[PDB]
């Protein structure tokens, strides 16, 4: 698989070959960058796996502790883009408040986190509403006490906040949580940008080092 | 702990009755007592504290050197200095990284005329001689910050306070917007805090002059702090409240881990069978069928400047334009990277 | 007579006296500086004041700003799960009600309001950045409240300075001058807001026609004259 | 540099003013702060929503130009952190051009500025400091640097110029340059010798504005 382009033939559904006197199963399952598509050839269907992006052939394949073989085959890019990595439910993203009331905190989600790091990031536009919009509800804020909570003293405008997503929502907001140790406000500044630089001094306290004055927020844990 | 001082100057009660074993009770454990708790607690505070008065300003910066003081002769110099005055500014810096306890690194103290600058680390065994004026209640000390920095004086040179004025308790008995030091340094003497000098070890000799330019202001900063916490609390019927404060940061002894009283105060620091290989064969075959019977650029009219690589231009001094390399930036991305990645880790706050 | 002053102008107190700001003066976030940001009379509270000083200018506006431990009339405009959407000035942003708070409150029990009521209510909360937040009974009333439905009547329009001055200055010759003449009742909001009812309608309308006069022309003397000039002409039929 | 100014005429706005040099008169309002709509909503900051309306015939794009310098002048000016999430309504109805639309912008600009200041004043509005913006001309067979010029100066000119500056310290410290609109023909030693006599009259117009303002806002307050 030297080359992947949209369109272009990867493999059967299924695999075989001889090893050791013993024939085995390979299972290929169709990944990211692939999809099975039905042709037709010879009077004959044909179900195999198609490149639907353009870049580099990968396959994966994994037993865990919690004759056929499965293998995973996927296409990633060759050669940064927002868009084949779109968040989808149990992701982490980069989000920015935009604004608050008393029911919830509305953010902006500006990236998208990945497992051991990496970021992938919006190129759409703040000004427009280009940007997708989430909503992280008071009682998905933390883990403990989630009747009372009090929404000024954990987030604030323009905080940059670190949630997961729960599900995709409508087509106006996502829905996120941040009820974990390494989730929350990550980056912050004073009197809502007006001041110097926070940093994460405690997991529910804010510090700054010019201007002397401390703001709570639900921090991710340093 | 075993105090390190046998002589007790201006003492009320002899150095004897201060060597005392105390017993062991059920809020604490055996200790000896604060050497000079007795006369924190007796005698009279220098009646000039007392009285309202027209501040005097610190020196120009410029007309004195920080006086650097590492020999013996040089301290006793000094201490026939201190001896002359009727209030002294003092401060110390520790470190803790290369010391499981933690070492006296510099002593700094002002007179109204000069400040000093104290190797506490060559002069270790030496400063104790220093209690003829830091326990001379008719002088006053001033310190900023100083619950600390009196546990470490008691326990690596053997010195002792009274005579006192915190002027974080004057800050906070007044109820100035910002305790913290600088902010008396950086409205009243115009002069601008620089952080990242304490971060780094201070053991490292000779001193940088910026590095003992700060010292030098800061005295002077404690000092104009000091004078303006005077004046104010005196006015404000606050007086009273701040030596009291300071003589309970005064009074307290530094005491081992393992024999800090139960109670901590601030007194004391311390399936798949169905489908077929055979079947799966003829797939491949299938598949190979497929796949092999699947088996210059120039640009007219935009094809030139639309995809163009993008160069940048550095004017010099004769105004010629100079196409900067494409080499270049990526050396600077690189180096950019670099700075930030190694540069992100260290932050200490106070 | 006063000290007048304007914006960019250097501040007049020391920063070796404390001092707690009020409207008017502005503690920059970046460069600690102290600042007036409002054009008007600047006052200064007198030392001795537990020795803390109050400065704060007082300068001319109309539209209000919601600040904690404020009393407002506002309009029922309206539902939303647990609270009122109420409207203290038009085209401001809206401020909350809670069902939870009223005179006989209980979480089982409700208000019986219903849009378009006028309510004398207190700002208990006032987050710049989150929407007001409007109670009928306050902690800080403690068992006593003034607050709830205003029936009838008739409401009028004031700016900020004149509702500030009819509602803590005793010297302004307003409520006097209407004495002397017939006896109703009058509600006072901090968002420039007046209640009047009389038994009367016409008295209520007298009431109308003369706040109004004097708000306009601010001349402390006219309106007990002024007002009598007001009486005569409903009656003139 | 005999300008007269009124404030607080208008009876259904927040703020409002009323400015005239010359024959270039200038009516402006201020409703603020206000309930923003979303697309102008500013999660920090106050939102600015600024019109600008021409003497004869309806907005094009030329009064889109007076809009966006308007807004470069009066945006430093505000303290815009103290109303996030809110508006700032500013609509300018420019009366009488005072020179030819058709070639000239000038002294509509700096009237705008002038008044829109002013009704801001009125509306009781954070600002940070304050402002006074004066017209400019040079004449070529002249040489001169005529500091607000007639309409018949203008037609003779070489260059215009917009002069509008930020005043604090009693209107005696230049906090900074607002907005400089320098067009036509001119050189380095001409624009500093603009600059120089353009920071005087400028100083003069706050000294007269703060007058005015005094004048006008004194009897509503109490002593």
């Amino acid at each position: 698989p030297e080359i992947a382009y949209p369109g272009k033939l990867i493999c059967p559904q299924y695999g075989t070959e001889n090893k050791d006197g013993e024939d085995i199963i390979f299972n290929y399952v169709p990944g990211p960058g692939t999809k099975l598509i039905q042709y037709e050839h010879n009077g004959r269907t044909l179900e195999a796996i198609t490149a639907t992006l353009v870049g580099t052939v990968r396959c994966e394949e994994e037993k865990k502790t919690d004759t056929v073989k499965n293998i995973l085959v996927s296409v990633l890019p060759g050669t940064n883009d927002f868009a084949n990595n779109l968040p989808k439910e149990g992701d982490i993203v980069l989000t920015r408040v935009t604004r608050l009331s008393l029911q919830r905190a509305n953010v902006e989600i500006l990236a998208v986190e990945d497992k051991p790091a990496t970021f992938s990031v919006s190129q759409a536009s703040s000004d427009l509403g280009e940007t997708f919009r989430g909503i992280i509800r008071s009682q998905d804020v933390r883990s403990t006490d989630r009747d009372r909570v009090k929404v000024i003293e954990c987030f604030k405008p323009g905080d940059i906040v670190r949630a997961q997503v729960l599900s995709l929502g409508d087509g106006t907001n996502y829905y996120l949580t941040t009820a974990r140790n390494d989730l929350g406000v990550v980056f912050a500044r004073a009197a809502n940008g007006a001041g110097g630089l926070m940093y994460a001094t405690d997991w529910q306290m804010m510090t700054s080092p010019v201007t002397g004055a401390t703001e709570k927020r639900k921090c991710a844990k340093p | 702990f075993i105090p390190l001082l046998k002589e007790k100057p201006n003492a009320l009660k002899p150095l004897s009755e201060s060597l005392r074993l105390v017993d062991d009770d059920e809020n604490n454990p055996s200790h000896y007592p604060h050497p000079y708790e007795y006369e924190i607690d007796h005698q009279e505070y220098s009646p000039e504290i007392l009285q309202i008065r027209e501040e005097i300003p610190s020196k120009s910066w410029d007309d004195s050197v920080p006086i650097w003081v590492d020999t013996s002769t040089e301290l006793e110099s000094m201490l026939e200095d201190l001896k002359n005055t009727k209030e002294i500014a003092v401060d110390l810096e520790h470190h803790d990284y290369r010391s499981y306890y933690g070492i006296v690194c510099l002593m700094q103290i002002s007179t109204r005329e000069r400040d000093y600058l104290v190797d506490t680390l060559k002069l270790r065994e030496n400063l104790h001689i220093l209690n003829e004026v830091f326990t001379n209640p008719s002088i006053v000390k001033v310190f900023h910050g100083a619950f600390m920095n009196i546990i470490w004086l008691q326990r690596d040179l053997g010195l002792y306070v009274v005579g006192l004025f915190d002027t974080y308790h004057a800050s906070k008995a007044i109820g100035l917007p910002r305790h913290s030091l600088a902010y008396l340094l950086e409205n009243f003497a115009n002069f601008k805090t620089s952080k990242k000098y304490q971060l780094a070890d201070w053991r490292i000799r000779p001193l940088s002059k910026p590095m003992t330019a700060y010292a030098r202001a800061d005295t002077h900063f404690l000092l104009n702090i000091y004078d303006q916490l005077r004046n104010k609390l005196i006015e404000s019927n606050k007086l009273a409240g701040v030596l009291y404060e300071s003589r309970n940061v005064a009074k307290r002894r530094f005491e081992y881990s393992k024999y800090r009283p139960l109670t901590p105060s601030s007194e004391v620091y311390s399936l798949l069978e169905t489908i077929s290989v055979p079947q799966i064969r003829d797939v491949m075959e299938r598949f190979s069928v497929l796949c092999n019977s699947n088996i210059t650029n120039s640009s007219i009219l935009l094809g030139k400047i639309l995809p163009r690589e993008e160069h940048d231009i550095a004017y010099s001094k004769d105004g010629l334009p100079n196409k900067v390399k494409t080499e270049d930036i990526r050396i600077r991305a690189q180096n950019f990277k670099s700075a930030l990645a190694n540069l992100e880790d260290i932050i200490f706050e106070i | 007579m006063s000290t007048f002053i304007f914006p960019g102008d250097s501040f007049p107190v020391d920063p070796t006296t404390p001092v707690k700001l009020g409207p008017g003066i502005y503690c920059d976030p970046n460069t600690q500086e102290i600042r007036p940001v409002n054009t008007g009379v600047l006052h200064v509270s007198a030392k001795g004041k537990s020795g803390v000083q109050t400065a704060y200018i007082d300068y001319s506006s109309k539209r209000y700003i919601p600040s904690v431990n404020d009393f407002v009339i506002g309009v029922i405009i309206g539902t939303f799960s647990d609270s009122y959407k109420v409207s203290l000035q038009n085209f401001s942003s809206s401020v909350s009600l809670s069902y939870m708070a009223f005179p006989n409150a209980s979480k089982k029990n409700r208000p019986t309001l219903q849009v378009g009521d006028l309510v004398y209510a207190r700002v208990c909360t006032a987050e710049k950045e989150l929407e007001a937040e409007i109670e009928c009974f306050d902690s800080t009333t403690g068992r006593d409240a003034g607050f709830g439905i205003l029936e009838d009547g008739m409401i009028i329009d004031v700016n900020l300075n004149f509702a500030r001055q009819l509602l803590f200055n005793n010297d302004f010759p307003l409520l006097k001058v209407l004495a002397a003449h017939t006896k109703f009742e009058v509600a006072i909001g901090l968002n420039g807001k007046i209640w009047v009812k009389c038994e009367e309608l016409s008295n209520t309308l007298a009431c109308y026609r003369t706040i109004m006069e004097c708000c306009q022309k601010n001349d402390t003397a006219a309106f007990k004259d002024i007002a009598k000039r007001q009486f005569k002409e409903i009656l003139t039929v | 540099m005999s300008v007269q100014a009124e404030i607080g005429i208008l009876d259904h706005v927040d703020g409002s003013s009323e400015f005239v040099s010359q024959d270039t008169k200038v009516i402006c309002s201020v409703t603020g702060p206000i309930e923003p709509k979303a697309r102008q909503e500013l999660p920090t900051q106050l939102a600015l929503e600024i019109i600008v309306r021409p003497a004869k015939g309806v907005a094009t794009t030329r009064e889109k130009v007076l809009e966006d310098k308007l807004r470069a002048v009066l945006t430093p000016l505000i303290t815009r952190h103290c109303y996030p999430r809110q508006l700032c309504q500013i609509t300018c109805q420019i009366l009488e051009s005072g020179e030819d639309e058709a070639e000239f912008s000038l002294r509509e600009l700096s009237c705008c500025i002038n008044a829109a200041f002013l009704a801001l004043v009125d509306a009781g509005i954070a600002l940070n400091s304050m402002c006074a913006s004066i017209p400019i001309a040079i004449i070529k067979d002249t040489s001169d640097i005529i500091v607000d010029p007639t309409a018949e100066q203008l037609k003779i000119s070489l260059s215009v110029h917009t002069l509008a500056l930020e005043f604090v310290n009693g209107g005696k410290v230049v906090k900074n340059v607002l907005l400089l609109d320098s067009n036509g023909d001119f050189n380095e030693d001409q624009l500093f010798s603009l600059l120089e006599l353009g920071e005087q009259k400028c100083q003069e117009l706050v000294t007269n504005i703060r007058r005015i303002i005094q004048d006008n806002i004194s009897p509503r307050l109490v002593v």
